[PDB]
Order: C-alpha cells, then structure tokens, then sequence
C-alpha cells in the first residue's frame, strides 16, 4: 500500500535526527557562530536589509531580514526581524498582512523601505513599510500600496534593477516574464499594468536576475532546462539575444557574479551548478557537484569573488571557492567532495527553502527551511583564511 | 593543535562524521 512511504520517510527522518546530533556537537569546531531559532510559520524567503545600526559602547550591532510565512492555513505576513550579531537574539520588528504565502520578497535597492512580494496568485504586490503599521490589523485584509498585473500565474522569480530605479522583474508558472517600471507611480493608481512580457520560455520560468552592471541585460532560467539572456533594447520580446541548454533538468534559479561581469552560475534540478561566461555561453566553464537533490537558490558572496553558495531539497547548504579548483587531493579528500567546495552546512533538518549573506558581517549567512528553523552562522575562519 | 586547520578543512566536508580530537 501506501504504507511503505510513510514508514520510508519515518526511517528517513530517524538518519536525519542523528546526523543533527552529530554536526550539533560539531559546531564549536566548525563555526565562529551559529543561531537557531524557530519562527511561528515557516519562511520560504529570507533577504538581509542594506542597514546596519551599530550602538556606541555596545558589543553587538543590529542588522535585519525580510522574511514571510507560510501558514497550513491562518493569516500570512511579510515580516522585518532584527537581529543582534557579536560585534569585532531575535525579534518580529515589523509584520505586514499579506493575502496567502510570502513565496518571495526583495527591497528595492534605491529605496530599501520598499518591498516587492511574490504570492500564490498571478498578482505582484508592492509594498512601502514605512507606510503601514508594525501592528498588523487583526482583520488580516491585506493592503499592498501598488498591485501589479500581467501574469496569469504565481512563481518565483523577482528582481529589482539596481541601475534603474523602480524596474521590476519577475518570472511566473505562465512561461513569462513581466516588466514593471513602478517610478512611473501615479498620484495613486495603485494598480500597474506590465511595461513588457517576455515569451521566449516553453515552460514554468523559475527565476530572474537583472545583471548588476549592465541596466539593458537581465538573464532567465526556465523548466525547459534553458539559460536565457535577454537585452530589453532589443525590439523582439519572444526570441532572448542568447538561449543556453544549460542543464539536464529543469533550472531554479540564477545569480549574477558581482565582482566578474561576465561571470554567471546557474542552479538545477540536476543537483549541479553550473559556471558560465557571458562572452561564450556554447561553453560551460564548469560544474559543481556535491549535492544529493535539486538546487533551488544560488548566490554569490558579496565579498569574495571566487565564492558561491548553493542551497536545495537535500537539507545542505554548500559553500564553493573557484580558486580551488583543479587542485589535487588525496584519495581520502577526493571521496569527500571535489577540491572546490568548501563548506557543507549540516544544520538543516529540512528542505531549505532560501538563504542570504549578510551584506555588511563578511560570511554571516542567514538559512530559512520548511520546518520553521532560520540559522544565522558564520564558518570557522581558519576554515576560509589561508 | 588538538585540532588542525587541515583537519578543520576536512570536517567542514564531513558535518555529519563525528569530529577526532586526538
């Protein structure tokens, strides 16, 4: 019968708790920090705000995250939590109501008070915290300061350009990809319509990222298992300037290289990660293996180009260095993983559903999984620093 | 020098063995 499943699962879970006890005791060896800390729902975003606060005399220093929830069923919020990291607990600051699951939330660089949410339906919210109370109305009736249209589908995807004030990506189980341009606010329209639609995808398209230098070019990654780079000044919406069989399954996600113009990894159902070049995307640089499940978000350090982290389904979160790569190992070393990875952190006991380096605390990682835990952890430094 | 920086390099690629303090 179906029996088997549950019982499979119940013998999995029982390896899963064991291996948890193991790194748990691990952590003092491996980790300069590491909290754990169970929210009420669980998130499936996580993103660290651009703000630091830190207070003279003090031994710590403020920083903050826009989280969601994801609620079996009850009132859904987007949410701001501070947090307080040791200096060289956390806390619901701000909770927004929010018509289903928080699926992703961005700021807008330009303006960090604005938040871009994705949800279960084909609607795009748009959100201005600063206009809204920290107190959510006991209602739960969910007032997005725009609403923005052009999809027949929820997804994923979303991202902000950051040499473009106000220019909305985003990426939807419809194929498309939708341009909003919301600096064209009105006095109070509160309802866009999409600027362009981009078709070029024959299936879900899983995520968007606008490249960081560049404000016409912006890269795609779809279930037809494509990598598509798109310039919005070409005139031709349903055809990207390049088209890239990147993977032999579907790709989730995205993440432009910030220090390496031309450089950019993609994420996949595959469990790889593949290395690009812009200049001559007919070839893969090269491909990161380890992981046991799909990979679902990918994203470079903001402070160390030759590294890179990759989360998924198998509960690791891995953490590679480029410059590594093609150096020799012992046979010892080699059945542990290739040269180039890093790091493996074990902390998760589920799926993990997002992840983001802290901009400001250099290798301060913040993780969300399905079952509520959000880790703030930072690795060893002797593990980094040689 | 219970621990290495070698062996440290090595348990971070090894979360769920047991770490050797020798």
């Amino acid at each position: 019968a179906d029996k088997e499943a549950a019982f499979d699962d119940a013998v999995e879970e029982r390896v899963i708790n064991e291996e948890y006890k193991i790194w748990k005791k691990n952590t003092p060896f491996l980790y300069d920090l590491v909290m754990t800390h169970a929210l009420e729902w669980p998130s499936l975003t996580a993103q660290w705000l651009p703000d630091v606060t830190r207070p003279e005399g003090k031994d710590f220093s403020i920083h903050r995250l826009v989280l969601g929830t994801h609620t079996s069923d009850e009132q859904n919020h987007l949410v701001i939590a501070s947090v307080q990291l040791p200096n060289d607990k956390i806390e619901i600051e701000i909770k927004i109501n929010h018509e289903g699951e928080v699926n992703r939330a961005r700021y807008m660089p330009q303006n960090p008070c604005i938040i871009a949410t994705k949800t279960p339906s084909s609607d795009v919210l748009v959100f201005d915290y600063t206009k809204h109370p920290s107190k959510p109305d006991p209602s739960g009736e969910c007032n997005p300061d725009l609403r923005l249209r052009g999809h027949q589908k929820e997804g994923y995807g979303l991202s902000w350009n950051p040499n473009l004030s106000g220019h909305l990506l985003s990426a939807s189980d419809d194929h498309t990809i939708c341009l909003w341009d919301i600096s064209a606010v009105p006095k109070e329209g509160k309802v866009v319509d999409a600027k362009t639609i981009f078709t070029g995808h024959t299936a879900v398209v899983e995520d968007v990222s606008w490249h960081l230098l560049h404000e016409s070019l912006f890269g795609s990654v779809a279930d037809d298992q494509k990598l598509m780079i798109w310039d919005t000044r070409s005139n031709n919406t349903s055809k990207p300037s390049h088209s890239v069989d990147a993977h032999t399954a579907e790709v989730n996600c995205l993440s432009f290289n910030p220090y390496s113009e031309f450089i950019l990894a993609t994420g996949s159902a595959d469990k790889t990660v593949a290395l690009w070049d812009l200049r001559n995307l007919k070839l893969k640089l090269h491909s990161f293996e380890s992981h046991k499940d799909e990979i679902f978000q990918v994203q470079w350090s903001p402070h160390n180009e030759t590294i890179l982290a990759s989360s998924g389904t198998d509960r690791r979160l891995n953490v590679w260095d480029l410059s590594k790569i093609g150096e020799e190992q012992s046979p010892e070393d080699a059945e542990d993983g290739p040269p180039e990875l890093l790091f493996i952190h074990g902390g998760h006991t589920a799926k993990i559903s997002d992840f983001s380096w802290n901009p400001n605390e250099p290798w301060v990682i913040c993780s969300v999984s399905e079952d509520n835990i959000m880790q703030v952890w930072q690795m060893a430094e002797n593990i980094y620093n040689d | 020098k219970l621990l290495s920086s070698s062996e440290t390099k090595r348990a971070a690629r090894r979360p769920y063995k047991p770490i050797a303090l020798r």
